[PDB]
RNA sequence: GUGGAGCCGCCGCAGGUGCAGAUCUUGGUGGUAGUAGCAAAUAUUCAAACGAGAACUUUGAAGGCCGAAGUGGAGAAGGG
RNA sequence: GACCUGGGUAUAGGGGCGAAAGACUAAUCGAACCAUCUAGUAGCUGGUUCCCUCCGAAGUUUCCCUCAGGAUAGCUGGCG
RNA sequence: GGCGACGUCGGCUACCCACCCGACCCGUCUUGAAACACGGACCAAGGAGUCUAACACGUGCGCGAGUCGGGGGCUCGCACGAAAGCCGCCGUGGCGCAAUGAAGGUGAAGGCCGGCGCGCUCGCCGGCCGAGGUGGGAUCCCGAGGCCUCUCCAGUCCGCCGAGGGGCACCACCGGCCCGUCUCGCCCGCCGCGCCGGGGAGGUGGAGCACGAGCGCACGUGUUAGGACCCGAAAGAUGGU
RNA sequence: CGCGACCUCAGAUCAGACGUGGCGACCCGCUGAAUUUAAGCAUAUUAGUCAGCGGAGGAAAAGAAACUAACCAGGAUUCCCUCAGUAACGGCGAGUGAACAGGGAAGAGCCCAGCGCCGAAUCCCCGCCCCGCGGGGCGCGGGACAUGUGGCGUACGGAAGACCCGCUCCCCGGCGCCGCUCGUGGGGGGCCCAAGUCCUUCUGAUCGAGGCCCAGCCCGUGGACGGUGUGAGGCCGGUAGCGGCCCCCGGCGCGCGCCCGGGUCUUCCCGGAGUCGGGUUGCUUGGGAAUGCAGCCCAAAGCGGGUGGUAAACUCCAUCUAAGGCUAAAUACCGGCACGAGACCGAUAGUCAACAAGUACCGUAAGGGAAAGUUGAAAAGAACUUUGAAGAGAGAGUUCAAGAGGGCGUGAAACCGUUAAGAGGUAAACGGGUGGGGUCCGCGCAGUCCGCCCGGAGGAUUCAACCCGGCGGCGGGUCCGGCCGUGUCGGCGGCCCGGCGGAUCUUUCCCGCCCCCGGGGUCGGCGGGGGACCGUCCCCCGGACCGGCGACCGGCCGCCGC
RNA sequence: CGACUCUUAGCGGUGGAUCACUCGGCUCGUGCGUCGAUGAAGAACGCAGCUAGCUGCGAGAAUUAAUGUGAAUUGCAGGACACAUUGAUCAUCGACACUUCGAACGCACUUGCGGCCCCGGGUUCCUCCCGGGGCUACGCCUGUCUGAGCGUCGCUU
């Protein structure tokens, strides 16, 4: 149960910031979670997807066992285009049909300096949720 | 209804023209320009006997009132005929006024808040509360309480080390403290009979809280328990008891129906 | 608009009420945010008693209410007199100062005085750092608690006597009746008319 | 049968509680009706071109009109 | 010609201005228009939304600036 | 008892059609409407007895000569909790428990017994008690007598019981008491002997007394004040263009 | 005649400050109606409200008695409950209408002119410095202010000075840093539990089923919302005196700055004027032989003045000290900036406005002022062929669905088109009664009964009766072991290692005092504690009844499944 | 036979009711309670690669710096992907800048007309010579400077 007097719990209201976010929180709402290996390997739950992630779908129309990168981050419609997953148009054309991060399994990361440091914050704070345990 | 839906410039028409002789709005140019304004009858118009804040929305009982209320709805959540015929699934459980010692109230975590209501056999209650996650049939859903929920057991207590952490995460639970009650809670619905477990010393603080027909409540300063219209209740007793049928006449079972 | 037997009636609604009205529904909402008032007012102070100073024994005016007794505004200098204390060190040793009251009664008068001195026996104060002019050494044992609770030393605490038994004797079953109302109320009025004819028998010559 | 995401029974509780009328309000659609009307200031016709397509466009020839207080040629105000 | 007119200027609502018609004052004049007080008042019109069961009227008395209205008694129903 | 197969059997609706009989178009004011009275072309949705205050009576509940926390106060910092819980040397106060008079003010218990003063149309002391009396009065109590397979002896019971008794609430009546006024009158009292207090007996005026029934909450009807069931003027005022 | 001083005034784009205007929900000062009510209408009511004007502030205003009271007296203001729909006002009609006690919320008090005293002991500006950060000074030197009076000590609760008497060395800010902060100070950012497991339905799952005797996993986290549909676990989050980060605040302790109070006696001092008050005229009030205010006229006193709710005279008493000033809190808030919630509305509703809404448009203007939400999960928004000049089609194609084709969810009625059926000179429609036809449903069609008991014809399995084994219930009994209900007590037991209650008692108990001659008298009590008595509730032995839905064991009877 | 008319039913059209949805109101409450001459509220005009509105901004104009954040913005283009430079975007915002009117301030409001002071060049300049900068409203307080008076008086002559 919410018991925070200073935190919301409408339905109008959470949908209104949810739609109206800032860039920068849409990125942190725009999270996908790790796999099973890559969970144990850097102890930390999910992640925020960024454009050159290794991933595969686990939920929808277009899943299984499809490891294949991420190719361009729609934060505006809060979808994701994989280089792979693809859709032909009625002219020939073929164009990348997206999906949301929720629905979606990293794979393998793309580190860089700063993504190194988000999972060390992320994963240091897992050990203190463990010594609260007395 | 804010102000008013009388912030609009309206005349009648008046005299002759044809039209009903409401209020119309002035100027031209747009719509809205001929158009019946405020009364109870128009698109746009001020609704009938707009609602006041100054409605009495809140009611008195008289305190010797919500105390007879509280030890009715205390007496009928010791007896299983009544327990059970409001839902309770009270079939595997032992002793109904439930008592568990006052080690439980020291309790802080949940793994040990299940495990108790599987060995007191009320598990089987949860789980019929998890059978009704209903969500709400109507236009509730959409002022903010969208999921239909049965009420369960009600845990009650005094001196708290931890039992409200303990149970509160366990879904249709209620507590209340025993120096505290609630009407709202002990009968939801209006309908009495609650299923309840007590703690020990929640259970021995009654005594000395409502009292009983000799002495007085010693924690409430001049109350004591409501006298009663009938002693024995039992009329299958009453009417089948020698005293009663001796003076009765004799049964008349002919029926002597039409003759033609 | 009358009708059968009725109440003649007049509703003072004939002057726009709507505009002028007042719900109280921020009044749970101002009662604790006056017991935040009182319970961030107790802690900021001190161990000094919370709800402020010692109050007088005063009894009421008025016919009506002369029978009990009210906490009352000060201490009236005469009795901050005699206790001995002074009017300007007073009220930083938690005593409230009235300097407009009068005492014109002698039995009220040394009620206060005796107040007064019953206090001062049982406050504890704090040097700044510990030199205690009028006081030793430490604080009482850590006077016992924190602070009080409505009142420091009771204010009403209004008390009848015993009376306990009595016999029916001569002059007291016989005497004081209701002919020695009627005749003492009597003269009451003709007072100042049988003044008035004692006057015209003495220049009579 | 359509439709595509919510809903209902019983026990109490609470109302902005049930429409045929108010020359009611708002929106919609009929009959009338393919009807009344497309009639102030005299007037158009022939060929060609361009065009999917010409009583009405342009061009040429004819017949006419305004007739210098103009149906001409310029402005002020107003429009933009 | 006490002539006709443009532009500028002055007069503003119980006021203006009038060779006078109660004319004109922005399609409004025997007191403009705009917003408000204001959901002004109406003994006078028109309307007043589901079913079944049971009972069932009155247009008369007296008083009222009363006569299109009320108070009063009668007639009515419900509770006992 | 009898009759009948692959197109028949039974069935009725917001199906259609026919016939015979009946039948003027609704709402509305009105003595009287099918009206040559008014409103209504059609369809959809919106649309009119509300709420607050006061009072009255009825009813339901809790307590009951009392009742009521409504305003405050207390309880870890708790979603629900603007809830609930408690106070009582928080009952102040409200209404009720007492009325009457313009007011000063005054302010609701009687009967019997036994005696005595002119048992004087008047009264006094002591006891017994204690809301008087009459007429009706549900219920209850007593009840001769009455009712049982053979006769004299004994038991519970029940039904029938003329009559008699104590009589509820309530009604009618009579008496009584308290206050305001009236008339007629005599007596008693003393923080002081007076243009002083108190008493009596009859008659009238009072929303009184005569062994208390109220308070709080809820609901319903009614009346009122508010925009007040909905819509409706001709106006009046203030400030401006 | 000139110059000087001062006093009245001018000027300046003089050096430096200030004010104007907006918003206006709440607050203060003025000004001010009429509709309405009175069944008409003048006074009255509406209403001292609307409109008008002017000033603020986060609050404002009020505020430390020229008060209430009339007795055992209270003691600034403001708010709340009562007082009270009361006193009172009123064509005494309609109507209007306070306060004082009392209970609370909050509580805080002061300063000045005057009268005296101190050699103006005071203040402002400029210049350079002590020495400084984020700039203000106490120090130094010049110009002014000011004796027509700056400052100190003083304020009606009295004050000052001189004595005498017994004490005591203080308070304030600034600087640096350490130690806290009761919800655990504030602001800001970024982090923190657990299924995407197996089967299955689907356009797509968040569906449905399942996880050993550890209850599949987490829970101080089962709020909420977004994700191809209903999610504790996929994802933000939510929980937690979770953690770490950045900035900021209120308060200990080194250096400045400031520092004799109280009591008793003695003497001296001691107060606000064109104001009070009176007359008169207006408005206002519940204020009535005038509550308040204001104009004009008259106009004070000093044991005085004001008030004491019926005009006036006399008299006594009570109470306060006006005509100068400041002041927190409790209170108000339909504007603003942020928040949170709802038995609220659901697109003719709810704001006029869910949308490019105070917008388009209207009016010379003041001003008036709308209508207008929805494809899909994802544009995957119909390439291409073919007819046409094109709009528009026919195929194809996407999609679960185009029966979702760009105002596209669902798609009602009125009205229209066509198809199918039936009918048609008394306009149509209706009521009743049948008939005929049609759509369809049910039986299933000369093929309809169903279970009970009995005797028939065979077929196939095993119990019953009987008894023994066996646990389990039903009913009655000594209430035998345990048992509680109610009067009766006793052990006064627990009363001093027992609870509460009493307007019971005790003047011999114990503490600080009054009434008379250092002591004392119960000599009558005061404020409080103590301990007896009574009323009710906590055990033990006996005794009383029932063993009452409060029960177990034994035996009994008759059931029951194995 | 056909047509017309009428009533039903299927389908189609018109129309947009109902239902389901909701980044909106509405009520209540809490916390703070802050404009302006140092130029406010409000208005006008302008600003984007394609950009009318809305929204946001001011010739530094769809935003600059800084801090925080850590790979996007997105209708299509274009461009630096560089981040062990400085780092896209977004939020915060304490640094800068902020056209014209407006209390609106040189005067007028006609984009009209100036006055002094200064600066870069032209007469190497006074007496009205291009651009740029600065200043020029009213009321008022304290101080200053200038000085008016058959106001009051002194010292004089
Ligand atoms: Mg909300
Ligand atoms: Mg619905
Ligand atoms: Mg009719
Ligand atoms: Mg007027
Ligand atoms: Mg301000
Ligand atoms: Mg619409
Ligand atoms: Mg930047
Ligand atoms: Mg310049």
């Amino acid at each position: 149960m919410k018991f925070n007097p200073f935190v919301t719990s409408d339905r109008s209201k959470n949908r209104k910031r949810h739609f109206n976010a800032p860039s920068h929180i849409r990125r942190k709402i725009m999270s996908s979670p790790l796999s099973k290996e890559l969970r144990q390997k850097y102890n930390v739950r999910s992640m925020p997807i960024r454009k050159d992630d290794e991933v595969q779908v686990v939920r929808g129309h277009y899943k299984g066992q499809q490891i294949g990168k991420v190719v361009q981050v729609y934060r505006k419609k809060y979808v994701i285009y994989i280089e792979r997953v693809q859709r032909e148009k009625a002219n020939g054309t073929t164009v990348h049909v997206g999906i949301h991060p929720s629905k979606v399994v990293i794979t393998r990361l793309k580190l860089d300096k700063d993504r190194k440091k988000i999972l060390e914050r992320k994963a240091k704070s897992r050990q203190v949720g463990k010594e609260k345990g007395k | 209804s804010e102000l008013a839906g009388h912030q609009t410039s309206a005349e009648s028409w008046g005299t002759g023209r044809a039209v009903a002789r409401i209020p119309r709005v002035r100027g031209g140019g747009t719509h809205r320009s001929g158009q019946g304004a405020f009364g109870n009858m128009c698109r746009g118009g001020r609704m009938f006997a707009p609602t006041k804040t100054w409605r009495r929305w809140h009611r008195r009982v008289n305190t010797t009132q919500k105390r007879y209320a509280i030890c009715s709805a205390l007496a009928a959540s010791a007896l299983p005929a009544l327990v059970m015929s409001k839902g309770h699934r009270i079939e595997e459980v032992p002793e109904l006024p439930l008592v568990v010692e006052d080690k439980v109230e020291g309790y802080k975590k949940t793994k040990e808040a299940v495990l108790l209501l599987k060995k007191l056999k009320a598990w089987n209650d949860i789980k019929k509360v998890y059978a009704s996650q209903r969500m709400r049939a109507g236009k509730g859903k959409m002022r903010n309480r969208r999921r239909i929920q049965r009420r369960g057991p009600c845990i009650i207590y005094n001196e708290d080390n931890g039992i409200i952490k303990a149970f509160r995460n366990i879904p249709g639970i209620t507590l209340l403290n025993v120096s505290k009650l609630n009407i709202l809670k002990l009968a939801p619905g209006g309908h009495v009979g609650r299923f309840c477990i007590w703690t020990e010393s929640a259970f021995r603080k009654l005594d000395e809280l409502y009292g009983t027909w000799r002495k007085a409540a010693s924690l409430k300063s001049n109350y004591n328990l409501p006298m009663h219209k009938m002693i024995n209740t039992d009329l299958s007793r009453i009417l089948k008891s020698p005293e009663i049928q001796r003076a009765l006449r004799a049964p008349r079972k002919k029926i002597h129906r039409r003759v033609l | 608009a009358p009708s059968r037997n009725g109440m003649v009636l007049k509703p003072h609604f004939h002057k726009d009420w709507q505009r002028r009205v007042a719900t109280w529904f921020n009044q749970p909402a101002r009662k604790i945010r006056r017991r935040k008032a009182r319970q961030a007012k107790a802690r900021r102070i001190a161990p000094r008693p919370a709800s402020g100073p010692i109050r007088p024994i005063v009894r009421c005016p008025t016919v009506r209410y002369h029978t009990k007794v009210r906490a009352g505004r000060g201490f009236s200098l005469e009795e901050l007199r005699v206790a001995g204390i002074h009017k300007k060190v007073a009220r930083t040793i938690g005593i409230s100062v009235d300097p407009r009251r009068r005492n014109k009664s002698t039995e009220s008068l040394q009620a206060n005085v005796q107040r007064l001195k019953e206090y001062r026996s049982k406050l504890i104060l704090f040097p700044r750092k510990p030199s205690a002019p009028k006081k030793g050494d430490s604080s009482a044992e850590e006077l016992k608690l924190a602070t009080q609770l409505t009142g420091p030393v009771m204010p009403v605490r209004n008390v009848y006597k015993k009376e306990k038994a009595r016999v029916i004797t001569e002059e007291e079953k016989n005497f004081k009746a209701f002919a020695s109302l009627r005749m003492a109320r009597a003269n009451a009025r003709l007072f100042g008319i049988r003044a008035k004819r004692a006057k015209e028998a003495a220049e009579q010559d």
